[PDB]
């Protein structure tokens, strides 16, 4: 829309976005990952 | 299918299971032992096993008699190409059945 | 395992007179180690972590049961001492 | 096995350093251990035998007698711990994992695998184009019968045999040097 | 040997040892009808030896009550030693390794001669690794010239023989070679650490109309999921699946127990010295 | 044996995990609205569930 | 030191030395008991480690 002249952000290079804007060479190589929720249980000597 | 040589009498050596049940055997008539390539003969062997016991059950419950022989090729069956005639033909037991 | 391994880029419009020199200044900064500087100072911190197996040392919450038996064998002892004299007093 | 040769020496030599020190540290003290009694004390603590009736007398020697008792505990404890690690962490493995194994998918000349010629296995690999590389490797090594191929793996001439599970699982049970994988 | 029994457990055993010693010699042995006098010196010695796999000569108390207290302490000591050994085995069975070399900025790679016997690292020339190393590490490049390798396969075998101890090359190739390696004995440092991070690209003639068409096609493969299928079909490996291996217990591993012993040699002198100063006055 | 075999399990192995491969109402997983993650899942038909 | 006292001593050593025994008064007999103590230490360590 002309509001911004550059997007300096973690913008993922995609086929969808590449049809409209010019991505640079990646400054960070990465991928998609799944984040999930994370000692000793010796009750006693018996 | 266990294939074992027959005794000099030509019958099948009598063996029993672990329990003591008699092992049913069938006189096969397959190719000569150690392949039939050079010694081309059909020596009657002795056949027994899972498929022979099932065959004996099939014959009893469907009332047909049978003559068991081993496949001459030694193969199971595959449509090998004959480049000589631009065709295909089966071998093994598949060729014998067809 | 990682999937959709697409990186991060700088977005500019289709014309982008800066498109070529931005990319050339990003490949240059990888080779110079400038981006490894940024990864060190912003990405590699490692506040706390653990391994999958991670054998754990035995703390007092684990060994308190047997430490409360030697303590219980003292209060039992200071009782049993009175029986010892009292038994010996008779004979 | 759990200890290195030089760790056996250092343990044995530290017995005598303690034994000689315990003698000096007890003899030259204000108000005991002979040299022979100090050697028995040090070996008795390490070997956990009751041999020897002498114990350090001076305050300074008893501290070293106390620590030597703890040192000898760890040496025996870490022998039992390292022996247990050695006996649990004995996993040769490195065994084929099914048909999608990278060794089968991208075979080398060292690894040889085959099936029986002109059977359902042959026309399974031949039918699928994604298995074309595996077919060529087996094409030159295919066997006439399964008894030969099973004998080949026993004699190390063949490394993997692909066949019917109903037949292979019978040979794995009857013959103790064969296992089915994947 | 420091790993089981957090230092609070060891400390509490010592102060429970002093508690049990004082009670057994001042309340259980003094007050007993029966009871060579059992003192603090030979109560600390008795209870200490019991904890450490009772093997020292001792003097047991004669009182019936103090014999019960030593017996309930002997039960603690068998649990203490059973739970020390059991956890020490658990540690040894479940330790991972620490790679000896950190990265391309390590001491060995920076100055190998000034370090221990020289570190032998090299690379295949005429590529981009040299161009990255000529420009960045000039001193590294000069020392690397004498250890050049004609190809990747040559440097793989030189590592096994021992002519080289580190091969510096492209990450994607090294990941593959470290993947389908027999015995899984060649690994890449940092668990796959990558320096001068870049990628493989299709080179097209400068100022051409096909760059946009190729770029969008490659990005489609990532979105449509072909890249992960290709990665599993080509770049997968045996050694990528997983470790922990049994190791001996050389002095370098056991230096800690000897320093503790060697320090008790040091502590014994100080008290031995302090005796003479206290004996003089 | 107790101190060695202490190991939790049942961790998601990726998008191919059977927990994720089909939508089970007990499990709740989500991403950020209007991002590259969204236009990755919606573009691919195979993982439309 | 009888043969029945040597069996009791050697048996106790090989089973986590814990019984009242009578040690020999010689020296080369003391060396032998110490050699047996080393075997007894290794024997029990291997029994526990493999168990
Ligand atoms: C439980 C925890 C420990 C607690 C107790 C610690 C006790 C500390 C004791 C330490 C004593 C010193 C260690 C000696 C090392 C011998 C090396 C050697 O050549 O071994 C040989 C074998 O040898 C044997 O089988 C044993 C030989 C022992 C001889 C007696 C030594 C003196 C005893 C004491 C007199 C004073 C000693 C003073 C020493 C200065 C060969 O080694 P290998 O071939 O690699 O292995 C053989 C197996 N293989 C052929 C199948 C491969
Ligand atoms: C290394 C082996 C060699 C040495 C072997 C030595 C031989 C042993 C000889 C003899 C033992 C004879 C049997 C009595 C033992 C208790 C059994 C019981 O039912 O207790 C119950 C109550 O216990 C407790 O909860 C308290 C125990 C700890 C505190 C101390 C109090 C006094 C208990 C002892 C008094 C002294 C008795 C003295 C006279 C005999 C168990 O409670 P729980 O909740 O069911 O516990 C389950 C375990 N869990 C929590 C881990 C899941
Ligand atoms: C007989 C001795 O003299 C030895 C025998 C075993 C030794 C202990 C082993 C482990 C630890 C844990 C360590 O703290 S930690 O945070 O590193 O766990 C502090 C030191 C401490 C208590 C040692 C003290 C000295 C010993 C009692
Ligand atoms: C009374 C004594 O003489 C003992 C009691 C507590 C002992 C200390 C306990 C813990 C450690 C850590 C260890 O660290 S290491 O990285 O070198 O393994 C080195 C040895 C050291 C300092 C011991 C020295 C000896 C003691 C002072």
């Amino acid at each position: 829309s002309g509001q911004a002249d550059m997007i300096v952000a973690p913008l993922t290079i995609n086929n969808e976005r590449a049809q409209y804007i010019e991505f640079s060479k990646p400054f960070k190589y990465q991928g998609l990952t799944i984040l999930v929720k994370k000692r000793s249980t010796l009750d006693s000597f018996m | 299918v266990y294939v074992k040589p027959t005794l000099s009498d030509g019958t099948c050596k009598e063996e029993f299971t672990v329990n003591g049940d008699p092992v049913k055997k069938v006189i096969c008539t397959g190719p000569n032992d150690t392949s039939p390539g050079s010694p081309r003969h059909t020596v009657p062997q002795c056949c027994y096993g899972f498929c022979i016991d099932l065959l004996i059950k099939l014959a009893r419950t469907m009332n047909f008699t049978y003559e068991v022989h081993l496949v001459a090729d030694g193969k199971f069956g595959t449509q090998e190409r004959v480049n000589n005639s631009n065709k295909k033909e089966w071998n093994g037991m598949m060729g014998e059945l067809l | 395992e990682l999937f959709f391994r697409s990186g991060f880029g700088i977005g500019m419009r289709k014309d982008s007179p800066w498109k070529q020199n931005v990319s050339l200044s990003i490949l240059k900064s990888h080779e110079n180690g400038f981006m490894e500087d940024l990864d060190k100072t912003w990405v590699r911190y490692q506040e706390c972590d653990s391994r999958s197996n991670a054998p754990a040392t035995l703390t007092f919450e684990n060994m308190a049961g047997v430490f409360m038996l030697v303590a219980g064998g003292i209060v039992a002892g200071i009782f049993l001492i009175f029986i010892e004299i009292a038994y010996k007093r008779h004979k | 096995q759990p200890f290195q040769s030089t760790l056996w020496l250092l343990v044995g030599l530290s017995v005598h350093v303690v034994a000689v020190m315990l003698y000096l540290l007890d003899r030259f003290s204000p108000f005991a251990l002979t040299l022979s009694s100090a050697m028995w004390f040090s070996w008795g603590v390490l070997l956990n035998s009751g041999i020897g009736e002498g114990a350090p007398r001076s305050f300074s020697a008893r501290i070293l007698g106390m620590v030597w008792a703890g040192f000898a505990m760890i040496i025996v404890a870490s022998y039992t711990a390292n022996l247990a690690a050695f006996l649990v962490l004995d996993r040769p493995e490195e065994r084929i994992t099914g048909i999608n194994d990278p060794r089968l998918r991208n075979p080398s000349d060292k690894f040889i695998y085959a099936t029986v010629k002109q059977s359902s296995v042959d026309i399974y690999f031949r039918r699928q184009v994604e298995l074309s590389t595996m077919y060529r490797h087996m094409e030159k090594h295919n066997y006439e019968s399964a008894a030969e191929a099973i004998q080949a793996v026993r004699d190390n001439k063949l490394h993997a045999f692909i066949w019917d599970s109903a037949v292979l699982e019978f040979e794995a049970s009857q013959k103790c040097d064969l296992v089915t994988t994947g | 040997f420091l790993e089981p029994f957090s230092a609070d457990v060891w400390v509490m055993m010592f102060v429970m040892l002093l508690i049990v010693s004082a009670v057994a010699v001042f309340v259980f042995e003094y007050f007993s009808p029966v009871g060579p006098s059992f003192t603090i010196g030979k109560a600390i010695w008795l209870l200490w030896g019991l904890v450490f796999n009772n093997s020292v000569p001792v003097q047991n108390p004669k009182g019936t009550t103090s014999k019960i207290m030593v017996s309930v302490w002997a039960f603690f000591a068998v649990i203490f030693l059973a739970s020390y050994t059991a956890n020490l085995a658990a540690f040894m069975i479940q330790e991972e390794y620490v790679d000896q070399v950190s990265g391309l900025s390590d001491k060995k790679f920076q100055r190998p001669n000034d370090f221990s016997p020289p570190f032998r690292f090299g690379t295949v020339p005429n590529g981009s690794t040299e161009r990255n190393i000529r420009n960045n590490y000039a001193e590294m490049h000069a020392y690397m010239g004498k250890f050049n390798q004609r190809g990747v396969d040559d440097a793989l075998l030189s590592l096994k023989t021992g002519k080289l101890d580190a091969f510096i090359y492209d990450a994607a190739v090294l990941n593959y070679m470290a993947g389908r390696d027999e015995g899984c004995k060649l690994v890449t440092i940092g668990s796959g650490k990558v320096f001068a991070s870049t990628g493989y690209g299709i080179a097209i003639q400068k100022d051409s109309g096909w760059k946009r068409q190729v770029d969008l096609a490659i990005l489609q493969l990532f979105g449509d999921g072909e890249m992960e299928e290709l990665e599993a079909l080509w770049l997968t490996g045996i050694c990528h699946n997983e470790e922990v291996m049994s190791s001996q217990l050389d002095i370098d591993n056991m230096a800690g127990v000897f320093y503790m012993l060697g320090a008790a040699m040091a502590l014994s002198l100080i008290t031995f010295i302090s005796e003479h100063l206290f004996y003089w006055q």
